[PDB]
């Protein structure tokens, strides 16, 4: 979605706000919602078996 | 081949962004011959197959190189070190602090747009007798006698005695270049001269950046209460012209909407517009009077609707 | 004062309680390493990426 | 998305009884009109007030305000080219501060309509507001701006 | 006052300018024009704290107030003088007035709370939902004279009640009545909020019946 | 447990240089003296690597070289009885569940649903703790 509006200079489909949520929450996700926890996903996954 | 390599660095208008770019272009080049020498590794090492020829026989299974690997951790070392002691150089020209800055402009942004204010001027060759306004700097002490209370608590007030709602860090000028909404602000400036600017945010922090002075600043509400030097100054400014300036940190929504520009004229058409000023006009005023376009020609206040789909 | 919605309230909350289990999990990692090996894995033995 | 590009928030008129026009350069706000009315009525022939604020968009300007008449021959006492890059404050409206307190070029540009039809509150009534950039109806309404209640005679039974 | 407005417009350049133009005028689509609002309206607004609104949604929030009390007096009168418009109440010595915005008679602040109010708000002052993203806010945290100008002036889907519609005696009275709900304790045990069916419901199914069940699985058996 | 503890150590002589360094050139060269939250982040960070390692220590120094951290051990020296692991449990979710109440009481800053959820937090809680410790109903 960030993609899409940034294609092209005008705000065609998203608002100020809205863009600004989906940076908010794509690094917050993207980091913590999936890097994070992925981390001790692995970790769960081969630590013990390592 | 220099603008090419700089992978897309303007080419600075002021000294300190001259050095900036040189010591980009030298960083950028020890970055891209490490990353070479790096990547021709790789990419010699993805030779060594599996070839078909190789019998039952497994490879060298070496591991634990010592010398090699002391090699290896003493060479970055000294390129990081090198790195660093041009980083350092470079550094100390970022602020020289100058105690007699030729035009200091007192930067104040507000929440989604700037304000320019001129705080003093005094050129080196002798010239602009002026000064900052501050009679509007007003407190707001909450050191009322009493307050909910019957008597004791005498309150004084949160912070330091004062309130949070205080505003006396920012300071006012007589000259106020305020950009609205609709109408971009320039920020007029002699060229050739040393430019300090004051930094401040009225509400949240947010971040001055001119892409072509090759230096941001990240204007805060209360950078003397929190340990930031916002002044920050600028030896010269050798290219005249309009430059468009940015705003470079979290703001809120309209965070993309707060684009300035630093036009910067000869020291005569300075003269002219604080003239001018100092007469009852506003900025487009005194550029039209300057002759020189009234509105930011590096970028248009676009449109206030929230978007290309809205019903108007 | 900005940002008073309830959106960015959520957001703290939901780190803290994702924080916790992060917290959490680094407990077991570093304890399961510490305690639970095989009788043979020292610790200078045990995978680079344990 | 509640926030998105169509949100309430954003697309809301001013709360005040004056409408808003904002074709031509010159955008018309808070244009009501004080006719206090004691009947059915404000009939032909008393003078009430056009009260509105011209603010002007652009900078480089249109400070005319040439006619701003229609039916009702709005005349423009004390006119004055006030707006560029500002205000222009025609009258004042219920509760306006005495900022000044002082002859500022008499009135500041007070527009006065002898009504020769009769108004009554709640009524639309369209209002030709011509600036050298170019002419806009605005269909201001009337504004009773900080009058009280006048009392209702009581009621008797039957 | 003179230096009021100055200091009006100080405050007004460095916060609102870019939603509403140093002329006042409304910035198309991001901030209605505060010609003639009034200085009532800024009071409520900025003493509220919902105006310096930093989002554009379905309701602006309300939030900390960003300006102390002299603040918001420099930006009401500055708008005052700019548009004109209706004034925040004010007792004898100039303080905005909140005692004296207490009105006697109670019964009959209640019953038109009732008739005007409590159709969106509540029964008792809590909150309410509106069409799509906007609510009511709960009016316990408003003071008299911040009620007193919430009716006078219409923030954001609230009709605007003007003093020809309910007389400053009315207001007064709404707004005696509005405090004595707020402050006044819950008769008969803790008062889980202020709605009845939902907030009661919720609370049997978890307090009654848990102790209920928890009960009989303590007397009788697992099997 | 040498290895586990000289970790621990390592990584406190890090941070206590790193804090003490810290300190002194912001108490000195910086705008406003002693930063005070790197300063006072850095020193008890060296806090959480201390106890760590203080703890690790003394254990090492109170335990015998165990098959886990001796070299050259065989699989049968360290056969034997492992300690209780709990297995499957529901109680788990519950506990999160029941802190997520208490968060999303918290966010939207509701005193009843955080009572409620710090209630079912604590329920959660005693259900996991006496999970393997109930006895058997005595009718
Ligand atoms: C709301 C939160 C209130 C705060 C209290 C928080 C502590 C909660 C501890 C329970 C968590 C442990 C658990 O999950 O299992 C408990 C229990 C038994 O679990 P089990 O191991 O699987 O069954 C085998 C036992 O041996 C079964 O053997 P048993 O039946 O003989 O065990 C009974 C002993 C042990 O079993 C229990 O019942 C333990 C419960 C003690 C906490 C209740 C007293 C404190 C709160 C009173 C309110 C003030 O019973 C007692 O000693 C007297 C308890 C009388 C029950 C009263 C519960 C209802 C009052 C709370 C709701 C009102 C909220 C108002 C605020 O199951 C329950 O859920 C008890 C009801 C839960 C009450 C909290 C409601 C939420
Ligand atoms: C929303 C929040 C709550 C709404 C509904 C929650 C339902 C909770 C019921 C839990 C009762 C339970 O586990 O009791 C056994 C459990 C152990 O006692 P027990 O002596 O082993 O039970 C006798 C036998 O074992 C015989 O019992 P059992 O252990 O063979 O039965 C296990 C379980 C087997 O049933 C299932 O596996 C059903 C699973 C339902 C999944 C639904 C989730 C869908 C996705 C979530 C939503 C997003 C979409 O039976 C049920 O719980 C059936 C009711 C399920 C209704 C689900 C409503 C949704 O009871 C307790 O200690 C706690 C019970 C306290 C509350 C129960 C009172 C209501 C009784 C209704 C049914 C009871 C029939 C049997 C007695
Ligand atoms: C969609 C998927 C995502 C779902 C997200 C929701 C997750 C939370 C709901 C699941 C929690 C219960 C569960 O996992 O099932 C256990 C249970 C099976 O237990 P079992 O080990 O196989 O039992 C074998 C024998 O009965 C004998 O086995 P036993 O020896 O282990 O004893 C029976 C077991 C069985 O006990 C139970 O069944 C208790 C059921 C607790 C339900 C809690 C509802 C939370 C609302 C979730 C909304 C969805 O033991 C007990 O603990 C009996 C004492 C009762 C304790 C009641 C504690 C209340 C804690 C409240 C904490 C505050 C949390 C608020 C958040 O499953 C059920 O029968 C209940 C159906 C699931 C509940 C649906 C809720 C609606
Ligand atoms: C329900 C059932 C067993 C149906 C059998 C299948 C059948 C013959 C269906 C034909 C009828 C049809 C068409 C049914 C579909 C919809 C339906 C049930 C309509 C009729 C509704 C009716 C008259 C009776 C249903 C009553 C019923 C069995 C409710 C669930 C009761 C149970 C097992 C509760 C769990 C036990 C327990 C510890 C409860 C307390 C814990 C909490 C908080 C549970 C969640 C919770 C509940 C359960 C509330 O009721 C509630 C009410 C108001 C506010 C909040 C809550 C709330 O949070
Ligand atoms: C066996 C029965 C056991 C029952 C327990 C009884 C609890 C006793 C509570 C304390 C004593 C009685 C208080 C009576 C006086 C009183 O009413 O208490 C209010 C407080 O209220 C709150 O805030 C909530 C505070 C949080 C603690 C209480 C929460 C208990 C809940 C969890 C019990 C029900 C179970 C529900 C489970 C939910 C989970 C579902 C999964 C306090 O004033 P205030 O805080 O200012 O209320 C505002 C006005 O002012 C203002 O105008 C008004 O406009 C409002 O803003 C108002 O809030
Ligand atoms: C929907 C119709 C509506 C009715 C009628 C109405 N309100 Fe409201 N009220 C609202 C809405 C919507 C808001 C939100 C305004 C805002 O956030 O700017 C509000 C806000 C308020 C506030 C602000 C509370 C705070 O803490 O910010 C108060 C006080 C208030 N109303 C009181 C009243 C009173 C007194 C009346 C007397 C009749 C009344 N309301 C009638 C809907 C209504
Ligand atoms: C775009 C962000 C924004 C900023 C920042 C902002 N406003 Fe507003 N203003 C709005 C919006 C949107 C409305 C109408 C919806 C609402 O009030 O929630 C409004 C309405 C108002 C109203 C009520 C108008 C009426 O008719 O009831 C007043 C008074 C007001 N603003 C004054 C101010 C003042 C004073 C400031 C500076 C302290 C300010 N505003 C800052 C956008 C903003
Ligand atoms: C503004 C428009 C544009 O955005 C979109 O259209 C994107 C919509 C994505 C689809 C969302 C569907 C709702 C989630 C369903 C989850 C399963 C529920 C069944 C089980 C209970 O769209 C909008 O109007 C709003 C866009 C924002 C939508 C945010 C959705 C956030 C999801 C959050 C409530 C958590 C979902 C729980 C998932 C549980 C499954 C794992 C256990
Ligand atoms: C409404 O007011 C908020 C609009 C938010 C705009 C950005 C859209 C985000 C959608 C991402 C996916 C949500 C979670 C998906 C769960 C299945
Ligand atoms: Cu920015
Ligand atoms: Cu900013």
């Amino acid at each position: 979605f960030m993609r899409t509006e940034l294609a092209m200079p005008g705000l065609q489909f998203l608002s100020n706000e809205q863009f600004n949520q989906l940076f908010t929450m794509h690094g917050t996700v993207m980091l913590l919602f999936y890097a994070t926890p992925i981390v001790f996903g692995f970790a769960n996954l081969v630590l013990p078996l390592q | 081949w220099s603008d090419a390599l700089a992978l897309g660095w303007p080419t600075g208008i002021t000294p300190e962004a001259k050095l900036n770019r040189e010591l980009w272009i030298g960083s950028v080049i020890a970055s891209f011959a490490v990353g070479a020498i790096v990547w021709g590794l790789i990419f010699w090492t993805s030779a060594f197959h599996r070839k078909k020829a190789t019998d039952t026989e497994l490879p060298r299974q070496f591991g634990y190189n010592m010398p090699l690997e002391l090699t290896l951790t003493v060479i970055p070392f000294l390129i990081i070190s090198v790195l660093f002691y041009f980083t350092v150089v470079v550094q100390e020209r970022m602020m020289h602090k100058d105690p007699n800055p030729e035009v200091v402009i007192d930067v104040t942004a507000f929440q989604w747009n700037w304000k320019f204010g001129y705080q003093k001027i005094a050129f080196a060759d002798g010239s602009f007798d002026y000064d900052g306004a501050d009679p509007e700097r007003k407190e707001a002490m909450t050191s009322r006698p009493e307050g909910k209370d019957e008597h004791g608590i005498e309150k004084v007030g949160p912070i330091r005695g004062m309130t949070p709602e205080d505003r006396t860090y920012l300071n006012f000028d007589k000259i106020e270049t305020l950009g609205t909404s609709s109408e971009i602000p320039v920020l007029v400036l002699p060229a050739g001269k040393r430019i300090e600017f004051v930094l401040n945010s009225a509400d949240v922090i947010h971040g001055f950046w001119v892409p072509e002075f090759l230096f941001k600043r990240d204007v805060l509400p209360e950078p003397k209460a929190n340990n930031s030097d916002n002044v920050f100054q600028v030896s010269e400014i050798q290219q005249t012209g309009a430059f468009v300036g940015r705003c470079t940190e979290m703001c809120g929504t309209f965070h993309a909407m707060m684009n300035f520009e630093v036009r910067v004229v000869e020291p005569n058409d300075f003269k002219a517009y604080i003239d001018q000023r100092n007469a009852g006009k506003t900025n487009a005023e005194a550029l039209a009077a300057i002759n020189q376009p009234p509105l930011a020609i590096t970028t248009e206040p676009f449109e206030s609707r929230r978007g290309e789909l809205v019903p108007q | 004062i900005h940002s008073p919605g309830a959106g960015g309230d959520l957001w703290i909350m939901g780190l803290a309680v994702g924080g916790l289990g992060t917290i959490l999990g680094g407990v077991n990692m570093i304890t399961t390493v510490v305690c639970m090996r095989a009788p043979g894995m020292t610790m200078f033995r045990m995978p680079i990426f344990t | 998305c509640s926030a998105g590009q169509i949100s309430q928030t954003t697309t809301q008129e001013p709360a005040v009884n004056g409408v808003n026009a904002q074709a031509g350069q010159v955008s018309l706000r808070n244009v009501h009109l004080r006719a206090p009315q004691q009947t059915d009525y404000v009939e032909p022939g008393t003078t009430v007030e056009l009260l509105f604020v011209a603010a002007n968009d652009s900078t480089e300007s249109n400070k005319l305000k040439s006619i701003t008449s229609d039916v009702g021959e709005v005349t423009l006492t004390g006119d004055s080219t006030v707006p560029a890059d500002g205000v222009l404050i025609v009258g004042e409206p219920d509760g306006q501060i005495q900022a000044v307190e002082n002859a500022e070029a008499a009135d500041a540009v007070t527009a006065e309509v002898e009504l020769t039809k009769p108004i009554t509150n709640g009524l639309l009534y369209d209002f030709t507001f011509t600036f050298e950039d170019g002419e806009t109806t605005v269909a201001v309404p009337i504004s009773a701006g900080e009058q009280p209640r006048r009392p209702v005679p009581p009621a008797g039974p039957g | 006052q003179s230096a009021l407005l100055r200091t009006g417009k100080q405050l007004f350049e460095t916060s609102c300018v870019s939603c509403h133009g140093a002329n006042l005028q409304g910035v198309p689509d991001r901030g209605p024009s505060l010609i003639g609002t009034g200085e009532a309206a800024v009071y409520f607004q900025v003493s509220t704290g919902r105006m310096p609104a930093m989002r554009g949604e379905a309701q602006a929030p309300s939030k900390p107030p960003h300006f102390d009390e002299s603040q918001i007096d420099a930006l009401g009168a500055y708008v005052q003088a700019n548009g004109g418009g209706p004034t925040v109440p004010r007792d004898d010595h100039g303080a905005v007035a909140q005692e004296s915005l207490i009105g006697g008679d109670v019964a009959r602040g209640g019953d038109l709370f009732r008739l005007n109010c409590a159709s969106c708000h509540n029964f008792t002052g809590k909150g309410g939902a509106l069409s799509s993203g906007k609510y009511a806010p709960d009016l316990g945290d408003a003071n008299p004279a911040q009620i007193y100008t919430a009716m006078l002036t219409g923030p954001q889907n609230m009709p605007k009640f003007s003093d020809r519609q309910l007389t400053p005696d009315e207001k007064r009275d709404i707004v005696a009545y509005v405090r004595e709900s707020a402050e006044t304790p819950s008769y008969g045990g803790y008062g889980l909020g202020g709605f009845g069916p939902a907030p009661e419901g919720m609370a049997m199914w978890i307090i009654g019946m848990v102790a209920a069940i928890g009960v009989a699985m303590w007397i009788g058996s697992r099997a | 447990m040498h290895i586990e503890a000289r970790l621990f150590e390592i990584l406190t002589a890090f941070f206590a240089l790193a804090a003490v360094v810290y300190a002194v050139l912001t108490a000195m060269f910086a705008t406003g003296g002693v930063e005070w939250a790197g300063t006072t982040a850095l020193v008890l960070t060296t806090g959480l690597t201390l106890i760590t390692g203080t703890f690790f220590r003394f254990v090492a120094r109170r335990l015998d070289t165990r098959p886990e951290d001796y070299e050259d051990a065989e699989i049968s020296d360290g056969a034997g009885e492992l300690g209780f692991f709990a297995p499957h449990s529901w109680w788990p979710i519950l506990i999160s569940l029941s802190f997520s109440t208490a968060a999303v009481g918290a966010a939207l800053w509701l005193p009843w649903l955080i009572a409620a959820g710090v209630a079912f937090v604590i329920t959660s809680v005693c259900g996991l703790v006496f999970e393997y410790y109930w006895g058997p109903e005595k009718h």
